[PDB]
């Protein structure tokens, strides 16, 4: 059931190459977001600005151990809807007048000043202040640093505008700015960082016009550099194979029949007679030469998947055997063979020359740990003035291609013995020749035979020309940290001698159709879905203390979800469909602790993590903007304290000090009818537990009855929200005094207040005026048509 | 290095807590033991002395 | 005692006991299987049996007399447990260190 | 007791440890590998008693 993930790779291939032009590293003009504020005036010089519910989410704590869990969900949520809002967009239009032969360029951003007359009800003693305020709001230029030092430093020119609202705003603003202004650069620093990494001259970046090189645009948060594909070492090897696989469709092996005639002329024998080799190799197949291919190139790429031969034969030997020995020791070079395996077959032919020897001896005497050194002294025999055999061999590849990449390369051995050259290079001497003939429990081999065996294993050097551009088309795509990776699943460096045997008589290379491209663009999306878990993990689960690695397995499910589900979406089927095909042999565990050291070596968490921590402070600050208060006090007869009466005819603020506090609700909401009658007899009683209440503001011309403080059914139960009453004291009605009595009469016996409630006055208009900054479009512009290399000029 | 590194902790530590604040309220019925019987026999051939 | 397959089976493929009930279940089991046989034993020292007086057979059947009769008067019928226990494999014991147990 | 309180047995079928031992053993057929007959030639009947 192992071809269901075949084309499950094919599949990623065939999307990779749809084009998916995701609009990334590019911005867009934005614009601030209006609130509502809803101000008034009571009398001469004062303005009040009411403070009004901005966003309305949260649930409260049903557990109440904590307080501070409330203002995070509040701030969470917030700013989750709050970034969906500036996702690629940086605030850069304004509503300016013009600047024309009259006072400077003037802003008109808050509320227009004109709608402040019929507002706040001004007189004639200070309508006439309002020219002065609008023609002196200039614009003040200035200029700002960013990027890190692992990028350029570059400038950018910035505006401050003046409008008129409430501070909360302007500080909203600010952070908003804050946040949505990180990792930004331009574009002359990102040309010269794209050209420093490309250090070929054949590449040649599109130069850059005089109007586009202050041009401002987005970045990565950090870079991937060699670093990062470092550590993915201990799985690389199975992303290598199924790199190989996935991109080598073809191979160049010349048909079997050819060269058996070869053979058969080359041959010194008589057709009538009968000699084993001629008869050994007539019944060969060459239907799985593909996957022999790709172990070889794997083998090639990695010298530590060395390609290990499993020999069906036990402890007697086989006529075939020695015929297939003989071709891998001719055919196959030295350096992509185990040790094992070349001991084997050098002792399969060191068996027939020794004058005394035999196969079962030789392997009975000797052990499999320090093979190596008879392997070399079986060759210092074979290579002496009695005895000559060429063993095949290769060499390293400097070669590669120009292509955009941001990892570097390395050697790799050639799977062929082809040196560039028709001629192929051996490791000892190109001479065939034997003092005596060949024997071992018969199976008799005349000398002549080797000589002929010799020269009909040659390549037929015209296909030199396609055998390369595979091999430079595979040196010029694999990163360089990953050749001194382990191995993990052992069966992908296995293969039975007869396949092997077939694939060197034969001559096949690896071959393919796919461009340099293609192969570079699935590397980079296997870097891609590494990091973003990792940033993920920076960002959520990164913490010292508290359950490390000392936890039981019962945690481990919740700390896989979070992963699994970044793994489950599009463009991550490659190392999805890597990680759950060979969960046997690597464990989720391993996997998890090697991104969190990846994780925990170096990596930027996300730029809404602080922005989060700065506003859960705003939150803990005002209250009332986001419409929840804490310790409601209830009570009879109050007693209003007196400053507030300056803006308000009737408040529900107090200033009783409390008596008998209530831990927190749904307490009092079932302790006893008359029972808590004595709690509000004894004196007026709070309750701690927060609240999710809004405020009404209302002139003196109608009301709203709430009524539903307190509802009366066999017991004093309280509300869920908790709606007030307000009634504003404005010009128009400020000398006469109202009765109060349709403020109880909507009310019951037993009434809820307030302790706590934040306003803002302001003496004069002046103070109006706020700030807020903006980029300034005109000297440096949002950048459009990223970098790009020159081809297609017409 | 925030608030937000330790939501997975948090909640790890909620899970354990409520498993535990809901095991403790869980009401104990002792069910009644039955179906024990001797029939766990061992089979095999006699051996049957020759003579 | 076990077959070499089955064992081998067992291991082959992950395998391991598995319940569905909680601590608080087993511990009100086993003490209501403590509370019978205690009240059962309390019972049965009101009313007298000498080894002298029957055979070493027969004092058994006058045993399991009594013991049916002190459960059935006072007890709801459950199960009874050890009486279960006792009886399934009194087989396996010879008479005079059943009589003694 | 333990037979009263263990009512039931998790483990794996067969069928998924043949397909395992399968993908991970990867043997040519018909080259007298006995492991696989091995494997193929038992059952899981009797797994609450063990």
């Amino acid at each position: 059931l192992d071809n269901v993930i075949k084309q499950i790779e094919a599949l990623s291939v065939i999307v990779n190459r749809s084009e998916k032009a995701d609009d990334a590293q590019i911005l867009g003009p934005n614009t601030y977001k209006q609130l509502l504020e809803h101000l008034f005036s009571p009398e001469e010089n004062v303005y009040i600005l009411l403070p009004i519910q901005a966003y309305t989410g949260g649930v409260i704590d049903r557990r109440d151990a904590s307080f501070s869990n409330f203002a995070y969900s509040i701030a969470s949520k917030l700013m989750m809807e709050l970034s969906a809002a500036t996702h690629n967009k940086i605030f850069t239009d304004y509503t300016r007048i013009a600047a024309s032969a009259l006072g400077p360029e003037i802003s008109t951003e808050g509320m227009p000043l004109f709608s402040l007359i019929e507002s706040l009800e001004l007189t004639e003693a200070e309508t006439s202040r309002l020219p002065v305020i609008q023609d002196s709001m200039v614009i003040q230029k200035s200029t700002a640093t960013v990027g890190n030092a692992q990028q350029g430093i570059s400038t950018i020119n910035i505006k401050r505008v003046p409008f008129v609202g409430s501070a909360f705003q302007q500080v909203i603003d600010q952070l908003l700015w804050e946040y949505s202004t990180t990792s930004l650069t331009t574009k002359e620093q990102r040309r010269q960082r794209i050209t420093e990494m490309v250090n070929d001259r054949r590449i040649m970046i599109q130069k850059l016009t005089l109007a586009e090189k202050p041009q401002v645009m987005r970045h990565v948060t950090t870079e991937i550099n060699n670093d990062l594909f470092f550590k993915m070492s201990p799985v690389a090897q199975l992303y290598i194979y199924h790199l190989d696989r996935a991109f080598l469709d073809g191979v160049g092996f010349t048909p079997l029949a050819e060269k058996q005639q070869q053979l058969q002329l080359q041959l010194k024998t008589n057709i009538l007679t009968a000699n084993l080799i001629r008869s050994a190799i007539n019944g060969m197949n060459t239907e799985s030469n593909l996957e022999v291919a790709i172990k070889m190139m794997q083998a090639a790429q990695l010298h530590r998947a060395s390609i290990e031969i499993a020999f069906p034969m036990n402890v007697s030997l086989s006529p075939e055997i020695i015929v297939q020995c003989f071709i891998v020791w001719m055919s196959i070079p030295e350096q992509l063979l185990s040790d094992r395996s070349n001991f084997i077959i050098a002792a399969v032919i060191w068996a027939g020359f020794s004058a005394d020897d035999s196969y079962a001896d030789i392997m009975r005497r000797s052990a499999r740990a320090s093979d190596r050194q008879n392997y070399d002294i079986i060759k210092a025999a074979l290579s002496s003035r009695k005895f000559k055999l060429p063993r095949a061999s290769t060499t390293l590849f400097d070669e590669n291609e120009p292509v955009v990449r941001r990892y570097q390369i390395g050697r790799v051995y050639a799977p062929f013995p082809v040196d560039r050259y028709g001629s192929p290079v051996y490791s000892n001497c190109t001479k065939v020749e034997l003092a005596s003939d060949y024997n071992a429990e018969g199976f008799t081999i005349r000398k002549d035979d080797f000589r002929a065996l010799q020269a009909v294993l040659r390549i037929d050097e015209d296909r030199a020309a396609d055998m390369f551009t595979t091999l430079r088309i595979m040196i010029s795509s694999i990163p360089a940290v990953w050749y001194d990776a382990e191995v993990v699943h052992y069966p992908h460096t296995a293969v039975e001698l007869e396949q092997l045997a077939a694939y060197g008589l034969t001559g096949a290379y690896p071959r393919t159709n796919h461009s340099v491209d293609t192969i570079v663009k699935t590397v980079n999306n296997i870097s891609a879905t590494y990091s973003t878990i990792a940033q993920m993990l920076s960002t959520i689960d990164l913490d010292p203390t508290r359950y490390g690695t000392s936890e039981s397995i019962d945690k481990f499910k919740i700390a896989w979800e979070n992963v699994e589900s970044v793994l489950n979406m599009e463009g991550n089927d490659f190392v999805k469909t890597i990680m759950y095909a060979y969960e046997d042999n690597f464990p989720k565990k391993d996997f998890y602790m090697m991104l969190k050291q990846i994780a925990s070596d170096g990596q930027g968490a996300h730029p809404i993590a602080a922005a989060i921590d700065q506003l859960r402070t705003i939150v803990y600050r005002e209250p009332e903007r986001f419409g929840y208060i804490d310790s409601v006090i209830l009570t009879h007869n109050p007693d209003v304290d007196t400053a507030y009466n300056r803006f308000f005819h009737l408040h529900p603020i107090v200033t009783n000090q409390p008596s008998n506090t209530i831990k927190n609700a749904q307490l009092w909401n079932e302790m006893r009818l008359e029972q808590q009658v004595e709690h509000i007899k004894a004196g007026p009683v709070r309750i701690i537990g927060p609240f999710h209440v809004t405020y009404n503001y209302l002139s003196e011309e109608e009301d709203m009855p709430a009524t539903s403080h307190i509802i009366m059914k066999d017991n004093m139960i309280l509300n869920d929200h908790l709606t007030f009453n307000f009634v504003k004291r404005e010009r128009r009605n400020n000398k006469k005094r109202v009765s109060s009595f349709r403020y109880k009469a909507v009310e019951m016996y037993v009434a809820v207040r307030i302790s706590r409630f934040q306003l803002e006055v302001l003496r004069d208009l002046h103070d109006l005026v706020r700030s807020r900054t903006y980029l300034d479009v005109s000297k440096s512009p949002l950048a459009t048509t990223p970098i790009r290399v020159v081809e297609y000029v017409r | 290095m925030a608030s937000t590194t330790r939501l997975v902790n948090d909640r790890k530590q909620l899970e354990q807590q409520v498993k535990d604040d809901a095991r403790i309220l869980a009401d104990a019925r002792g069910l009644n033991i039955t179906t024990v019987a001797n029939d766990s026999a061992t089979g095999g051939q006699a051996i049957r002395n020759v003579g």
